[PDB]
């Protein structure tokens, strides 16, 4: 018989996940940044420079956007790209972590 | 704070946000309705017209192909990004090039 | 039969009489800028 | 006036308030020709 609802169901809070990072030699996505990814990296870095201002860039620029662009082009940007591949029903979150300081940059300057 | 209500500050303190005027070289989103194509919103470099008698948005006639526009009475919208994140995205993604 | 106090009001008009093909209902364009649609 | 009449049409909640938006910091004017401006420039 199908009786009254129990506490075992009715949970609204989804269970926590485990971040599963694909080993670097098994990554399938491209080693080249997309234009979306490079734009997002530059925007995030520029906003964080507007917050902090601390950079390891040798040259001097008057705008956060210029500093972020030169950090991306000179491979000195302190950010990582996480490409979420899958969410497994057993709880795992399989992702790929990409280092933009050793990827191909599509942008020009 | 308004800028007329403060005049005793010799300089600005690091961390403040200054809302400055739009100058030549700023990027702007430039839109004509109906927005049927992806080029219906494009980012242009602003040239400020110093003549106070000019009230129109002026553009090159070869830029009309992006917006399906002409000069028989069309009106186009223009907003200038102010946040850094949207102002980065205007240059790198939405430029009319 | 001669009374007119309770006559139908809608009967004083001319008796009798899914998407509008000409209505801009799915077109989100400002009503102040409709000259963009001029045939030119 | 009803709660569920706010939703449906083009002037309703979904199409006017959620899928579109009134915004600040925006301008509009008649457009004009100028042959001294580059293709990526706006006067
Ligand atoms: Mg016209």
């Amino acid at each position: 018989i199908v009786e009254s609802p129990s506490i075992c169901e009715g949970f609204v809070q989804a269970s926590s996940q485990t971040l599963v990072i694909i080993p670097d030699n098994e990554r399938i996505t491209s080693n080249v940044l997309t234009t979306f990814e490079a734009t997002r990296l530059v925007a995030v870095r520029a906003q964080q420079l507007a917050i902090n201002g601390s950079t390891m860039l040798k040259k001097k620029y008057s705008s956060p956007i210029d500093i972020a662009k030169q950090e991306l082009f000179n491979r000195k940007i302190p950010l990582l790209v996480m490409r979420c591949i899958k969410v497994t029903p057993e709880g795992q979150k399989i992702v790929e972590i990409w280092n933009p300081r050793e990827m191909g940059i599509p942008l020009l300057d | 704070h308004d800028i007329e209500g403060l005049k005793q500050d010799f300089r600005l303190e690091v961390g403040d946000i200054l809302y400055r005027d739009v100058v030549t070289g700023d990027v702007a989103f430039f839109n004509r309705q109906p927005s049927l194509e992806r080029s219906s919103i494009g980012v242009h470099r602003i040239v400020v017209l110093e003549n106070p008698k000019i009230s129109t948005f002026q553009m090159n006639v070869s830029a009309c192909a992006w917006y399906n526009a002409d000069f028989d009475g069309d009106q186009m919208n223009l907003w200038v990004p102010w946040s850094v994140m949207s102002r980065v995205e205007a240059e790198l993604l939405c430029s009319v090039r | 039969g001669e009374d007119s106090s309770m006559d139908d009001i809608s009967a004083y008009s001319s008796p009798g009489l899914l998407d509008d093909p000409f209505s801009i209902e799915d077109v989100d364009i400002s009503l102040d800028v409709l000259d963009n649609l001029a045939p030119q | 006036p009803s709660i569920m009449r706010r939703l449906p049409r083009k002037e309703g909640r979904i199409r006017k308030s959620l899928l579109g938006s009134q915004v600040w910091s925006i301008s509009r004017s008649t457009i004009c020709g100028n042959s001294d401006l580059h293709l990526d420039e706006v006067g």
